[PDB]
């Protein structure tokens, strides 16, 4: 039996493709963002937090992974909300 | 086998072969000659071996082409039976027209 | 309860009879009994069930299991090849050929 | 305009184009690190030996039969035996200090027109008193001709390239009219090329210099070769053989200079005296063969040929084996054929002990924090009554169980203390300091029996035993020949089984794969064997290491944790069972479909209960900002490991196949 | 590799091999023989390639 | 290439080995010119693939010269493998 022989390297596994897995694309987003968030100084106009403030507040959820929204609605929402801001 | 034979002849060649008032006669190059013979043989045997492999891959590709042909023939055979079923209907409707 | 049968697959493993099978499949009684016995022996040999008698496993019949006796066709072929050598004698290739 | 140059220098942006720029490549790298078994292919492997490459192309063909694979295995075993019987002659140490650098060995095969093989080892990878298996390198054939007098060959490294010096000798007949005979000597230098071929040996006339050495009859002149730091010159010196280093202190040192263009000059006596006096300790007496270092301006490394046939390298307290007598004992196993070559007792052929010493078994006490501390590490240290520093001999982690550790304990040539001959002491986080009497002391008598000194205190050893009846140890799957031993016992069966799989010769693939592992069990001499896996390093490694190897090679990481190789074998067993079931299922008659069913059920109970995985858990949908700071160490801190998608896929394909067998479909699911 | 092996044997062949009252014995053609062997090998390897 | 078909097989360590005595001719100088022989016992063994390893020469000239052989007589050669200890007993 596989589990009777080869289990126990981890205390708790998870299913293929779930959000909580260390190979999920969310984990890749987090790992990539950690390194990217520092490529420019804070004062620079090219700073990521200044350039894309809403991305830093992005929720990591199965919802945000499964729902295949239209991109153009998200670009409209982003320009619209920044115009309603300024 | 050829490598052992040539190495054995090379080792047996370095001993002198003329004696008495004239000495020596041992061909100093015999080890390099044996290494040359075995290293030129190596190329021929690797060519023979690669040709056996290429023959094997040929017979395998041919067998796969016989899968393409056999499946094509089976599909044509299968479609003919349904064509016969359609003609059987068309004939029942022609008897009924009579 | 000594058999920890918890679901239909466990009952199939225990009783050696397929209960989830559809009514479409029909098999003879003797062949079905052979299949049940083969499944039981396979479960015993891999020691999935608690403890097979090590003396019984050491018999030649279970040494020859995977090779000849696990499949009925292989067993029949072996038994005829022992009893009817002329059928399987091919002049082209022969063991111990000079 | 300007990225932070410090941030760009991080490894993540070095690995960018290669792995991290694309999500699929990053996921593949991360799984290849975490799940080696998926990407392990027996056909091709990094660091593959040349004879396994002979094997693969020999066995790769359309038709595979029992006789063909048997003959291929026999040829492979012939190659392995030929490359295993060779003996070392001489060595050179690449670095001024023995702690770092590389050591190059020269070995001669047992054949009349000998073949010479050069081997290199790395001292940096050596640690904890044991050389790492990956540190050793495979032997390489030397293409140029070598025909030395009395095996006077000595490698040297020059300008970071490997060079060979050997002395040839020839016979000539002076006329005196009575006819008389005499010899001439020609030092020859060769070097390797970038493509691993060997340049033509260049002759150097040494007849004057040797004739100045009043050699004994049929005695090989002492040849010293060393590469100078800074200046690119080969120091070549000829010295007369003497029994003691104290005699070399005034030897009339002959030698010559050899330059990069292979011009030469003689040594001046005044220069030779200096080159002698700085490095006289490296000269090989009639009683010792030493290894040379690069020239400099705490004994040297040494090679002993023991009477029992073990060759070993010694440095201070440390001895390491060089050759293996496995292939010389294997012939008895080979007389009864392949099924006996791969058997378990074959892997327990004894290695004769190396040097003089004894075997002692040490039992490590349980975890017991008050006698232990929080850090579970422990180290075994040896000390010898030369009263140098101690030396580590074993290092481990304290278990809750006992650990049984059997060690060869070296003994010096000379009993420099009368009361005890070795000290072993136990160190750990709670009590790292040593106590004068606070560990087992061992002493030897004249008849050579070792006993524990009653004056010594064993309180923090669970037991110490001396195995006075034992003068040998098991074959070593981590020593020098570890690569060839893993090459034969495990890799070769798996490669053969894999080749037989593609040819649909299932009956031969089952036995070949059954060599490495068989769920039914193993029967020997009419009795069932307790063990389940036939390979010793798979049998002994029963659970993964506390941390894996970080390496983008799946095979080095599986070599570091051979629990993975067990999974790779299990997965090839499932592949064989599934393929056999699919092949039987291709025939749609009633009787054969029940064989298809019993094949799938056979693999079904092997896989066992599909794991249940609770769909939602503690993971709480965190913000990317906060997930970033949790993951920034001073991903397992917040993301969990998933079950291997390949193992999940086996349950998916088996359940769907049984669904078709239960519903009288075909394999494409069509009624 | 074959070119180096044949050149090495050629160079090692020009030295005399009989001594005493009879001298010489060095085959003068050995360099041309080695150049012939390597140049006929070249054709075979180019055909294989 | 034995002298007078002086070849005798032996099994050593469960492997087949061959001993045979070769003989060669040489010309001692006495200035009158004279002739004499030399004898070389050679050992070979088979490999796992059924090929034969290269024969290894052993100098026996002293040992044969101690045997005052008749002219053109083959020395009695006895070859036997020892039980337990792995040594070839070679006796003339």
């Amino acid at each position: 039996g596989y589990n009777n022989q080869f289990s126990g390297r981890a205390s708790q596994y998870v299913a293929p493709g779930t959000v909580s897995s260390m190979f999920s694309p969310a984990a890749y987003l987090t790992e990539l963002y950690r390194e990217a968030r520092n490529l420019h100084a804070s004062d620079s106009v090219y700073y990521l937090d200044t350039r894309r403030p809403d991305l830093k507040s992005m929720a990591l959820s199965q919802q945000n992974m499964d729902i295949e929204l239209s991109t153009l609605s998200l670009s409209n929402e982003l320009l619209l909300e920044s115009i309603k801001t300024e | 086998a050829v490598q052992a034979s040539r190495l054995a002849g090379a080792a047996a060649d370095l001993v002198p072969n003329i004696f008495g008032f004239a000495g020596g006669g041992s061909r100093w190059g015999a080890i390099a000659e044996a290494t040359g013979y075995v290293m030129e043989f190596s190329a021929n045997v690797m060519n023979t071996e690669a040709d056996k492999i290429s023959q094997s891959e040929t017979y395998r590709r041919r067998r796969q082409e016989w899968e393409i042909q056999r499946n094509n023939a089976e599909a044509e055979l299968k479609q003919i039976d349904a064509q016969l079923k359609s003609l059987a209907v068309r004939r029942e409707a022609a008897v009924l027209q009579k | 309860a000594a058999a920890a049968i918890k679901s239909r697959d466990d009952l199939y493993q225990y009783l050696l009879i397929d209960n989830q099978v559809s009514a479409a499949i029909k098999t003879t009684r003797i062949a079905e009994a052979i299949a049940s016995i083969q499944l039981y022996v396979n479960r015993a040999l891999e020691n999935v069930e608690e403890n097979a008698n090590s003396g019984v496993i050491s018999r030649q019949f279970f040494i020859d299991w995977d090779k000849y006796n696990k499949r009925y066709s292989t067993w029949a072929g072996v038994s005829q090849l022992v009893y009817y050598p002329e059928n399987y004698i091919d002049p082209t290739m022969r063991i111990g050929q000079t | 305009e300007n990225a932070n140059s410090g941030v760009i220098s991080r490894q993540f942006f070095i690995d960018w184009d290669k792995y991290n720029k694309r999500y699929s490549t990053w996921a593949g790298v991360s799984q290849l690190v975490y799940y080696p078994e998926n990407y392990i292919d027996p056909t091709m492997r990094i660091g593959q030996t040349k004879m396994m490459d002979a094997l693969l192309q020999s066995v790769s063909q359309s038709q595979l039969n029992a006789d063909t694979v048997e003959d291929a295995f026999m040829s492979y075993l012939t190659s392995f035996e030929q490359v295993a019987n060779l003996k070392v002659i001489s060595a050179y140490h690449d670095n001024i200090n023995n702690d770092q650098g590389l050591t190059y060995f020269i070995g001669l095969s047992e054949t009349d027109a000998g073949e010479y093989y050069w081997r290199s080892v790395d001292h940096s990878k050596f640690n904890d008193g044991k050389f790492a298996a990956n540190a050793w390198s495979e032997w390489h054939k030397i293409d140029c001709p070598i025909n030395p007098y009395k095996s006077t060959i000595r490698p040297v490294i020059y300008k970071s390239r490997l060079y060979l010096l050997w002395l040839e000798q020839k016979e000539i007949t002076k006329q005196t009219y009575q006819t008389e005979t005499d010899y001439r000597y020609e030092l020859k230098l060769a070097h390797i090329r970038y493509d691993g071929t060997w340049n033509t040996p260049i002759t150097f006339d040494v007849n004057k210099k040797i004739s100045e050495l009043k050699l004994e009859k049929n005695r090989a002149p002492g040849l010293y070769c060393a590469g100078y730091q800074g200046e690119d010159t080969l120091l070549v010196m000829f010295y007369n053989q003497q029994d003691t280093l104290d005699s070399y202190k005034n030897a009339s040192m002959q030698g010559l200079y050899i330059f990069a263009d292979m011009a030469s000059k003689d040594m001046t006596p005044e220069q030779s005296n200096v080159y002698r006096d700085n490095s006289y300790q490296q000269f090989d007496t009639n009683n010792v063969r030493r290894v040379n270092n690069r020239y400099a301006e705490d004994n040297a490394l040494t090679l002993h040929h023991n009477e029992n046939g073990a060759q070993y390298m010694q440095w201070q307290s440390y001895r390491t084996r060089l050759n293996t007598l496995f292939a010389r004992q294997l012939v008895a196993r080979a007389t009864t054929g392949i099924d006996t070559i791969l058997s378990m007792e074959t892997q327990n052929i004894q290695e004769p002990q190396l040097g003089k010493g004894f075997y002692a078994t040490f039992v490590i006490p349980p975890y017991n924090l008050s006698t232990h501390g929080d850090e579970r590490w422990f180290k075994l240290y040896i000390k010898h009554v030369v009263d140098n520093n101690s030396h580590i001999i074993y290092s481990g982690q304290l278990t809750d169980t006992n650990i049984n550790i059997t060690l060869f304990i070296p003994l010096d040539d000379v009993p420099l203390n009368q009361d005890y001959h070795a000290k072993v002491y136990m160190t750990f986080k709670k009590s790292p300091s040593d106590g004068t009497w606070w560990g087992p002391h061992f002493v030897r008598d004249d008849k050579g029996i070792v006993t524990i000194n009653p004056k010594s205190i064993l309180t923090h050893f669970e037991s110490v035993n001396v195995l006075n009846n034992i003068s040998s140890e098991p074959m070593d799957f981590s020593g020098a020949n570890s690569l060839y031993f893993w090459e034969l016992f495990y890799y070769t069966p798996m490669l053969v089984a894999q080749r037989l799989l593609h040819e649909q010769n299932f009956d031969e693939a089952n036995r070949w794969l059954k060599y490495v592992w068989s769920p039914s069990g193993y029967i020997v001499h009419g009795q069932i064997q307790n063990y389940q896996w036939n390979v010793r390093p798979l049998l002994e490694d029963t659970s993964w290491n506390s941390d894996p190897l970080d390496s983008v090679d799946p095979d080095a990481v599986a070599q570091h944790d051979p629990m993975h190789y067990k999974v790779s074998t299990f997965m090839r067993t499932l592949d064989l069972l599934i393929a056999r079931g699919d092949h039987a299922y291709r025939q749609l008659e009633r009787d054969t479909l029940n064989e298809a069913k019993m094949w799938y059920m056979q693999a079904l109970h092997l896989l066992g209960d599909k794991p249940y995985l609770p769909l939602s858990t503690t993971w709480s949908d965190p913000r990317l900002d906060r997930a970033a700071d949790i993951t920034t160490q001073n991903l397992t801190d917040l993301f969990l490991p998933q079950i291997n998608e390949v193992m999940m896929n086996y349950w998916q394909t088996l359940a769907q196949r049984v669904y078709n067998l239960r519903h009288n479909l075909s394999i494409d699911g069509q009624p």
